[PDB]
């Protein structure tokens, strides 16, 4: 088995804006194999209501997902990402850089 | 768009010890999904992922499902076959993904048909071009070529690619239209965030486009910095477009010697943008 490691994006579907609401998204992609654990978090603290896209593949057959909620941005509140896979040392953390 | 794509994309995979194999398959015209399966869903059913799908009536739905569900019970018996032809313990999982669909080219022919397998994320098998032949991608795979072609499944997927999968296709566009024919240009502009008292990282985005396909370059006299740029991989709004950007660190008085270029199909001419303080 071939196997691959999960890329990271963590954005907002819309330019960050403090106290307006928006979607924060964790774009997980070319992994390999699709068992996957994701959580966005809000000041270190799992949220909830976090949906997630149907599991689909690219063409070199790696697996893409795109977990999301909603959120309203502000100047107090930290948020990341967290993703656990197979082809990890322990889960990986990356924090919304509101310029990324 | 001059040629549009169909797929169905499927994923199958073993657990040992905990009952059938799960099965999910979803299918995209272009870079819309519009239709999904999860037979660990409470009652596994095709169920549209599109508005515009939900005007099919009952009987698609019920036909969807049965293909799916007869697909399943396919893969599941591929991955028992998969598993003795490379020799494997009954303890492991597996993963079988397949992908299949259509081109359609502007002169309404089929541009390309595509059926292909994946086994634990290697290339397995794939339909040729001429649709009337297989490439195996290792010895194990040549059993499957060797059934396959005693038992004419590549005339199969010809017919369906060239008749039901284009007639699909183009159903689908004509009901999607407003959405599926639309190329949304990207929204662009130019950040600028001094790293030092000496350095900064110009960043161009583009925001909000449709379809995913996209090229963002930075310049420095008139040619790429394709070395120097952190450019990230296209990835979705969540409401249907797509976004993207890419960044070069500059010396801070090097700075209007960069321009970024934007090419898109929404775009009726190419970008070329730039820090503007
Ligand atoms: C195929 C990649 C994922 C596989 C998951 C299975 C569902 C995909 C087909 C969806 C039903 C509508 C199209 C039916 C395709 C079909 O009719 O099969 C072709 C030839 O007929 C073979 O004989
Ligand atoms: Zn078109
Ligand atoms: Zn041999
Ligand atoms: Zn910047
Ligand atoms: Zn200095």
């Amino acid at each position: 088995a071939i196997q691959r490691t999960p890329k990271i994006q963590v954005y907002s579907r819309h330019p960050p804006e403090n106290g307006k609401p928006n979607f924060l998204n964790c774009y997980v992609s070319g992994f390999h194999p699709s068992d996957i654990e994701v959580d966005l978090l809000k000041n270190g603290e799992k949220m909830g209501k976090v949906e997630h896209s149907d599991l689909s593949f690219s063409k070199d057959w790696s697996f893409y997902l795109l977990y999301y909620t909603e959120f309203t941005p502000n100047e107090k509140d930290e948020y990341a990402c967290r993703v656990n896979h197979v082809t990890l040392s322990g889960p990986r953390t990356v924090k919304w850089d509101r310029d990324m | 768009a001059g040629s549009h794509s169909m797929r169905y994309f499927s994923t199958t995979v073993s657990r040992p010890g905990r009952g059938e194999p799960r099965f999910i398959v979803v299918g995209y015209v272009d870079d819309t999904q519009f239709v999904r399966f999860d037979s660990d869903a409470a009652s596994p059913k095709m169920e549209p992922r599109a508005p515009w799908m939900e005007q099919e009536g009952p009987e698609y739905w019920e036909e969807q499902t049965r293909r799916v569900k007869d697909a399943a019970q396919t893969f599941r018996v591929s991955l028992g076959n998969l598993r003795g032809y490379y020799n494997q313990s009954e303890a492991g999982s597996h993963t079988l993904q397949t992908m299949s669909g259509c081109d359609l080219g502007p002169d309404g022919r089929l541009l390309r048909g595509y059926y292909q397998q994946a086994y634990d994320g290697r290339d397995y098998i794939a339909l040729n071009e001429d649709l009337r032949s297989w490439t195996a991608a290792d010895e194990a795979a040549q059993n499957t070529q060797r059934k396959w072609e005693a038992a004419g499944v590549a005339e199969q997927w010809r017919a369906y690619l060239e008749g039901e999968c284009l007639e699909s296709l183009r159903r689908y566009l004509e009901n999607g239209k407003e959405t599926l024919q639309r190329a949304e240009p990207p929204k662009t502009h130019v950040t600028h965030h001094p790293v030092s008292d000496h350095e900064a990282t110009l960043r161009c985005w583009a925001l909000g486009f449709y379809p995913a396909e996209i090229t963002l370059t930075w310049q420095r006299d008139g040619e790429d910095q394709t070395q120097d740029t952190e450019l990230v991989e296209t990835r979705p709004g969540g409401d249907g477009t797509f976004q993207k950007w890419g960044a070069v660190v500059v010396p801070s008085g090097e700075e209007q010697r960069y321009t970024c270029h934007v090419q898109h199909e929404g775009l009726p001419e190419p970008l070329t943008l730039r820090w503007e303080p």
